């Protein structure tokens, strides 16, 4: 895995994500620590929110663990800082990258998936009451993410 | 007949039902005051995960008893 | 024996113990069946856990055997859900109640004993690699809690 | 001399050894790599639980020779 977890990181350098960045926290490559800016069209705009990322042995054959550290309220995204995202285990391809992943994650908060929620009474709010969710959603984005 | 349902975020629910209703009608009950699915409703009581087809007096399940309400994820 | 486990069942009725329950399995008084919340402070958030208590003829003389049925990841909790802690063993007292047991078990879930471990691997991880073994704790209740 | 030992969880040590040294040597090696204090090492090799006061070479444990570790529960 080593290997891949290089040519990754390099790329990054090459073609940087937007309003993203990732490094080995250290010295191991295997744990990876990333911010992703709230987005602009979003609730979360002007928060900066801290990640983790931890590489499986086996990657990229498995995903890569990712989860929030900074606090967010969101329908996909626990208390814990789980995040229930299709391609980080169903979906998940050799194929892709950490930079897609982090893209994917972006999209995630400018789009919620309320149906298949990871916590239900938030995705309650963004389904029948939008601008609750949204105010909200910018109240725990100062508080936490700036 | 009223029975209590307490949340994670430590909320009680307050409901009212019959002995013979189901855990089915129980979780309409709590999406119509909660607005929660049943499909993202999970009930405990007496050490036992309650299942949709049976009645609260199966369980036996009486006034003022308190239910535990708890997370079903499918795995998104 | 019955009287004792009746005595106990009834007192749960009327001070029932927060984030736990447990009962009669079915028409057998001596098996017991009992759920645990995750503790908001632990690791374990969200999950929920299923315990088996089997009470001994000779009970309250002798310890209620208690295993988890759900997986965890543990120190002092092993693959078969075997529990290392003293009040089932050594410290046991007739005085004792499975509420009071319960809230041990609870306690134990959010306090580990690494030093006196049944699992050897996680006890290593919990003493010198907290984050990890906070990540992996959350990565199995999802797995297996919800 | 090099001989490997086999845990529980199916992963391999490799530890880098001689034959006059001791199985509390040994277990001390094993936990520079793994981590696992000797208390809770167990090694087994021909049948026999290897005593810590002994040598590699009483027990005619060889080059490539693999152990096993297991657990020592003091019983907690």
């Amino acid at each position: 895995a080593l290997k891949r977890i290089n040519k990754e990181l390099s790329d990054l350098a090459r073609d940087p994500p937007a309003q993203c960045s990732a490094g080995p926290v250290g010295d191991d490559m295997f744990h990876w620590q990333a911010t992703i800016m709230g987005p602009n069209d979003s609730p979360y705009q002007g928060g900066v929110f801290f990640l983790t990322i931890h590489f499986p042995t086996d990657y990229p054959f498995k995903p890569p663990k990712v989860a929030f550290t900074t606090r967010i309220y969101h329908p996909n995204i626990n208390s814990n800082g789980s995040i229930s995202l299709d391609i980080l285990r169903s979906q998940w391809s050799p194929a892709l990258t950490i930079s897609k992943v982090l893209l994917s994650i972006c999209s995630l908060l400018c789009d919620p998936n309320p149906d298949d929620p990871l916590v239900p009474e938030i995705a309650r709010i963004y389904k029948t009451d939008r601008d609750k969710y949204n105010r909200i959603s910018r109240e725990w984005t100062q508080k936490y993410a700036m | 007949m009223q029975i209590f349902v307490k949340t994670l975020t430590g909320k009680t629910i307050t409901l009212e039902v019959e002995p013979s209703d189901t855990i089915e009608n129980v979780k309409a009950k709590i999406q119509d005051k909660e607005g929660i699915p049943p499909d993202q409703q999970r009930l405990i009581f007496a050490g036992k995960q309650l299942e949709d087809g049976r009645t609260l007096s199966d369980y036996n399940i009486q006034k003022e008893s308190t239910l535990h309400l708890v997370l079903r994820l499918r795995g998104g």
